[PDB]
């Protein structure tokens, strides 16, 4: 029946004096725009035919163009930003809005659908949607008292566009916005469906990628123990979105970094700084080394739980970024800890690694790596062993490319190399 | 879903 119109069929269908053939042509269109090898969505657009779809989601006595008009539009919408505007740019948006209220739930979920590709755009498209009013109507479609009830597809397409709603900097959403939206967040982070779960963890690692202030209204809301739980989980759709959350946390505060310490989360780390997928590896060392930036008794912790000889581990052996954020980890540690601390962290093997790493082409991991040997030759002098550290660095290599580094291009990397031969190495 | 920022529907 509507399998494979031409554009010119589904314009003189649409431009009939009948809904019954308007229909047909929109259901012809929205087949289409659905198949997954190139889509004519610029032809469909040209046409002219975005009004006319738009025109189509309110006539509420024939809700079946309505549905295939958002199905449609839905399918646009989801492409550049410029196709995006063009439906923004139809008037869709208060359209969309209107059915959310919708007794026909099919319907329903395709307005919140098609409103999460509009704010998925970026900041702009996501306050407009914002200002037409949509975040009522969206929570209303959550207001059950078992989230259990709703079918999952329906759930999942919601706690998504909420995700994007959440989404996106320069500017970050409305603070007003973010507060109406954290509770059904915290309760979504309760519910059992992993992709609820994950989507529902991608927006609270929006809203903490900010300053210190929006982390404080995430941390306030009391979400942190699930999120280390989540941390934990088996499927990693839902462990990289969290640990992402997590991380964003610890660049906050002390006092922030110190609840997810107190949630339990550096317990997940032997886990995460030996992952075999190599994003998280690398997105867990960054996460410690913004822990151990912070106060001596989080060091300490951080000591308690086993995790250096993990940041050793991966010192030695991951990929080159994730080395990098190890060699970080190890600059914080070394400039915030005490002696005895730095004196732990090398007798459990730092020093041969982050000599092997002097070797590497990245002028601002050198430059990280010589900080944390100044760090540590500072606390050797303080118990007057520079000369054991000295013979150490020397016997795994590490004096060969220090001096190596006397003649590197970049300026700060040989003052510091002279400044450590001249003093350590005479 | 997840992190997709827009999605069409197949």
């Amino acid at each position: 029946g509507t399998v494979n119109w031409s554009v010119e069929d589904i314009v003189k269908g649409i431009n009939s004096n009948n809904l019954e053939s308007q229909l047909q042509a929109t259901q012809a269109a929205r087949k289409l725009l659905s198949r997954e090898k190139q889509p004519p969505i610029d032809n469909i657009i040209r046409a002219g035919l975005i009004p006319k779809f738009v025109s189509f989601l309110g006539k509420t006595d024939c809700s079946p163009i309505q549905f295939e008009s958002a199905w449609a539009l839905t399918n646009i919408a989801s492409g550049t930003s410029e196709q995006t505007k063009a439906v923004v740019d139809g008037g869709a948006i208060p359209a969309f809005i209107s059915l959310l209220a919708s007794p026909h739930a099919h319907i329903s979920e395709q307005a919140v659908w098609a409103l999460g590709n509009i704010a998925g755009d970026g900041s702009a498209f996501r306050d407009l949607v914002i200002k037409h009013g949509a975040i009522d109507p969206l929570l209303a479609l959550l207001a059950v008292p078992d989230l259990s009830t709703l079918a999952c597809g329906y759930l999942r397409n919601l706690t998504w566009t909420l995700s994007n709603l959440c989404r996106n900097k320069n500017p970050a959403p409305p603070l007003d916005a973010v507060e109406q939206i954290l509770p059904t967040l915290v309760r979504l982070l309760h519910h059992n469906d992993p992709e609820v779960l994950a989507d529902s963890c991608w927006a609270i690692s929006y809203l903490t990628d900010g300053p210190n202030e929006r982390i404080e209204m995430v941390v306030k809301k009391g979400v942190v123990p699930q999120l280390v739980k989540l941390l934990g989980a088996t499927e990693l759709p839902i462990v990289t979105p969290a640990l992402r959350a997590i991380g964003n946390i610890v660049t906050g505060t002390d006092e922030q970094t110190q609840k997810v310490i107190d949630a339990g989360a550096l317990a997940v780390f032997p886990s995460l700084l030996t992952n075999p997928k190599t994003n998280i590896q690398k997105e867990a060392t960054w996460t410690m080394s913004n822990i151990t930036a912070g106060r001596q008794d989080q060091i300490q912790q951080v000591v308690n739980h086993g995790l250096v000889p993990f940041l050793v581990g991966v010192l030695s052996k991951a990929d080159f970024k994730t080395q990098k954020e190890a060699a970080w980890a190890i600059t914080n540690y070394t400039s915030g800890g005490t002696v005895e601390q730095i004196v732990y962290l090398v007798h459990c093997g730092i020093i041969e690694p982050l000599m092997n790493l002097l070797s590497a082409k990245d002028t601002k991991i050198i430059q990280v790596i010589l900080d944390a040997i100044s760090n540590i030759f500072q606390a050797a002098e303080k118990l007057g062993e520079t000369e054991k550290l000295s013979i150490m660095i020397e016997e795994c290599g590490g004096l060969d490319k220090i001096e190596a580094l006397q003649r590197h291009e970049n300026e700060s990397v040989y003052k510091a190399s002279l400044n450590l031969i001249e003093k350590y190495f005479s | 879903t997840l992190g997709r920022n827009k999605r069409p529907r197949l």
